[PDB]
């Protein structure tokens, strides 16, 4: 927890953790992360609302979402000290009440946008 | 101490009491007259230190002070980053051990440490006024502490390299066991000692202490600026007109980076200090430009930006700038698109060429000076450094100033046509930091152009089968590019059957107009999570107020998720279970279509103007403030 | 920052180095050295500056008010400014009896200073006798000087620079001491008008107020070819309806501002002007619906790119 960083531009939790995760297909992974990208300025289609788009990495691959990702975290793990912190995950998880609370890291594309 | 000599070239007597001669010098310097009074050995010494004073810029006394030029020249092709021209001269045969002098630290400057340190030894044999000796111990040292460095970050650190042979490093090792540094000058002919005081610095570990003490002035809240910039510019030529390698050194780069960034912050605080009191000051130039791109981390920058508003900075020299920018651009084409890959050159270099296109930004590129750069950073640029992700925001700031002509677009075409090509292996995936792929290239044209049509993708298009999978779903986020045969050709590979492939394809941009058919299968979801109740939910909701959806069916499902009805109905929506955390999940378009909405407005102005209040948060502040939500 | 938000701990230690640092400013300035002086009241001004977020007991606040006010040197703190420096240890500790006697005996020495016609006070600030005055009539509504009533008992024509400095001062003057001042004394001066309508002797602009106000703008006309703000407000908050003071645009930028909001050129508007406006004024402003859109710009302008926190209360209070 000395590691938790809190960002409040996007209501996440920035730590150094995996997730071992079931879908609702009863699908497994292990070792898996995510990562966050504030990109306010993106050319954005008819059809994008969200402003932060983010990419689940697994085994160190990034996965493509073809499916619903609704899920629940059953094992999260501290990468630099293994202590086991799901019962961290899940209580951030409920408080932030916003979607993937705690992301592996965010990158703020706003800074280096020409539109800055 | 006799004299302080400022940085402006104005003496001020300080400190001798007997027969002022820098005074005298200075009138026997203005007028004539007096000279033909000297003898003939006295006069050519004159014309030698008349010379000296106007090369070093000390022209006169403070009491004669008039209209003071002080413009920075640094004459050396290794500040230019003339790196063809130093291999040519390196290439020559020297006639001088002062050529000798100037080699070796071209070759420290283009990573040829073994050779430079080789030629430094060489120097220091032929060489014993035992001025250049002197400089070479100091920078064959500098370069023997950069071989070491660079071996142990090698060690540390994308694939195993092995620039310099284990029988040269340990061969530098043993001619440079328990060598001290610190006992160079005092071991030195005391004629040297004498002549040679003001070199003794360079023999200290550290020579920048003094300068960044001094910085401090530049946070005071009560010219000084041109003093820290002129002090900054007498550092960089004695360092670089001398050729010493410790300009390389992470004391000098770090100096650098300080003292250019106070600067920067300091101009800015005295902008915004102005229009406080006067209700509506640093200009770079070409020199300001190289020592950002030289020292300066892309964090660096990035603290820059953030803090600052360098657009509000105006550009000088921007043909020099460009000049060093197409330069550089070529050097990329060299070290890549040839083998001429140096790993140790690779590593300054790189930092550099990074820096200097994220700045490029800021100035105004010539067409055929544009071209060079987005070529060579969108081409030949490493994955390593700059991947996907992150080369298309050094690409698009280029539009910042200069907005996407069709020559550079065909550029982009280009890469994403090879972009396209690489795609024909099922394992090749593109690899990005940024969360952002080649679909943003693609969203750039379609941005300046609004019409272009990529052939070489119709064609690639045209081409494909159902086998190649990887090739399909890419140019699915490439659609608005492809002609419509191509795009007829495309959409037979996926289906919309369920809604899940909807939202995949509303996700890839496989279709952006609602058929009425998806609205039933959009309506077909929802009954079943209705039946189920006893993600997309809010998803739904948000295209209902986005105008996306005008099946006006949607509120039999009212009560489920708070910020679906939120969005379905503002007006009949509870604003007590609304969450202001929302806010920071939508981007532009939506939250500008929230403010013109008439309902929802003020309910959310006013938790906006709560968290403010009770948070300071300045994400719920920028987005009360922009969009008035 | 917020300081007044930030806590302190250690509150006896900070006091006692700071009814210190105050022990030393009457000892210096009552044997002074000039080369210790010029060192140690750069640190004196920066603590009893600083000591506004302080809790002080009544007897420390009494040493530290006393120095500040009788034994600073005026070269350095003029009174206007140690009118703030005694006005920002309000902030915590709200003005007690001991500690509002010793603003009286400033007073009555500064009236004894103006006993010479050549005396006047210097203020950068624009803060003299007066303002003190109100900070005395803020804290304890019904408070009677007795030592200046005295004055102003065995005032005489003569002594005018009494009559002048004892009026501003009108509230603290006992009933006896106004009804004897106002005989000697009639509101006829531009200044004059401005010091009514301060302590309260007038409250609505007579018709011969306005043509004092007049007066003094066609002089300002003909010199043309720092009262002016403060006619503008008065104009602009309908204090005012002589309505002919549109024949007097031009010379400052903070009058047009108010006077005809509309015809206003706001790249000469200053944002700083926002600050010393008070709340009842600044919230007329927002009303105005004139300028309101204009202000929405500046205003939104100075928290992006000022520090100054101000300006966001200012925009999230009233939305000017």
């Amino acid at each position: 927890t000395h590691d938790l960083v809190y960002h409040s531009k996007i209501n996440t939790f920035v730590w150094d953790v995996e997730f071992d995760i079931v879908l609702s297909d009863s699908k497994e992974l292990n070792k898996c992360y995510f990562v966050k990208c504030f990109n306010p300025y993106r050319i954005n289609g008819k059809c994008d609302f969200a402003v932060s788009s983010i990419d689940i990495f697994s085994e160190g691959k990034r996965l493509l979402i073809e499916n619903e990702f609704n899920f629940k975290i059953t094992k999260a793990v501290h990468v630099a000290t293994s202590k086991d912190v799901t019962e961290i995950v899940l209580h951030l998880s409920e408080r932030i009440s916003s979607p993937f609370p705690i992301v592996k890291e965010v990158v703020y594309l706003d800074w280096s946008h020409p539109q800055f | 101490y006799d004299y302080h000599f400022e940085v402006n070239g104005t003496v001020v007597r300080h400190k001798n009491k007997g027969f002022g001669y820098m005074e005298r010098f200075f009138e026997l310097k203005e007028s004539c007259d007096e000279r033909s009074k000297l003898s003939k050995k006295q006069y050519e010494r004159f014309n030698a230190l008349f010379n000296f004073f106007e090369k070093n810029g000390v022209i006169c006394m403070a009491k004669d002070a008039g209209t003071l030029n002080t413009s920075i020249e640094i004459n050396s092709l290794a500040y230019h980053g003339k790196y063809d021209v130093m291999k040519k001269f390196i290439e020559e045969q020297s006639v001088s051990i002062e050529d000798d002098y100037k080699k070796a630290f071209f070759l420290a400057c283009l990573g040829r440490w073994e050779e430079s340190y080789d030629l430094y030894s060489n120097i220091i044999l032929n060489s014993i006024n035992g001025c250049v000796y002197y400089l070479s111990q100091i920078n064959r040292y500098r370069i023997y502490q950069s071989i070491t460095q660079a071996v142990t970050q090698f060690n540390g650190l994308g694939r195993h390299y092995k620039p310099f042979t284990d029988e040269f490093l340990a061969r530098i090792e043993r001619e440079m066991t328990n060598f001290n540094i610190d006992d160079l000058f005092n071991g030195m002919p005391f004629e040297f000692q004498k002549k040679y005081k003001i070199l003794e610095f360079l023999s200290d570990n550290q020579f920048l202490y003094d300068d960044t003490v001094k910085l401090f002035e530049l946070t005071n809240k009560v010219s000084s600026d041109i003093v820290v910039l002129l002090r900054l510019y007498d550092n960089l030529r004695f360092l670089y007109e001398n050729c010493l390698w410790s300009v390389s050194f992470h004391e000098f780069h770090q100096y650098i980076r300080n003292s250019m960034s106070l600067l920067i912050e300091k101009a800015e605080y005295e902008r915004t200090r102005d229009i406080d009191e006067l209700g509506f000051g640093f200009f770079m130039e070409y020199y300001d430009f190289v020592n950002i791109s030289r020292h300066f981390k892309i964090d660096d920058i990035k603290n820059l930006e953030r803090s600052c508003s360098i657009d509000k900075i105006r550009f000088g020299e921007q043909e020099k700038i460009e000049e060093y920018l197409v330069g550089i651009a070529e050097e990329i084409t060299k070290q890549f698109s040839a083998n001429g890959m140096n790993v140790v050159f690779y590593t300054q270099f790189i930092s550099e060429a990074k820096a200097a296109l994220y700045f490029a930004k800021y100035v105004k590129l010539s067409e055929e000076g544009l071209g060079k750069i987005v070529k060579a950073l969108l081409f030949y640029f490493p994955e390593r450094d700059l991947d996907i992700g992150k080369r298309y925001v050094w690409l698009e700031r280029l539009t910042k100033c200069n907005e996407l002509p069709k020559s550079i677009i065909s550029i982009i075409d280009d890469f994403l046509v090879l972009q396209a090509e690489k795609h024909i292996d099922q394992n090749y995936s593109e690899v990005s930091s940024n969360g952002l792929y080649s679909r943003d290239y693609g969203a750039l044209i379609k941005h300046f152009e609004k019409n272009f049509i990529s052939k070489r993708l119709s064609e690639i298009t045209l081409c494909l089968t159902q086998d190649k999978q990887k090739q399909i779903d890419f140019l699915f986020k490439l659609l608005p590019l492809l002609s419509t045969n191509a795009k007829s050709h495309l959409l037979s590979f996926k289906s919309v059957e369920n809604i899940n492939d909807l939202m995949n394809g509303i996700r890839i941009g496989l279709i952006d107009e609602f058929t009425p058919e998806h609205e039933e299968l959009i309506i077909e979801y929802l009954e079943t999570r209705k039946v189920n109740y006893i993600d997309y939910m809010s998803t739904f909701g948000i295209w209902y107020f986005l105008e996306e959806i005008n099946n006006s069916k949607m509120e039999e499902f009212i009560g489920m998720d708070d910020q679906y009805d939120f969005f379905v109905d503002p007006e009949n929506f509870d604003y007590k279970k609304f969450i202001p955390s929302w806010l920071k999940n939508y981007n532009d378009k939506l939250l500008g279509k929230i403010a013109g909405n008439k309902h929802m407005k003020h309910h959310v102005i006013e938790v906006l103007k709560e968290r403010v209040k009770n948070s300071n948060d300045k994400r719920y502040l920028e987005i009360l403030m922009n969009y008035f939500i």
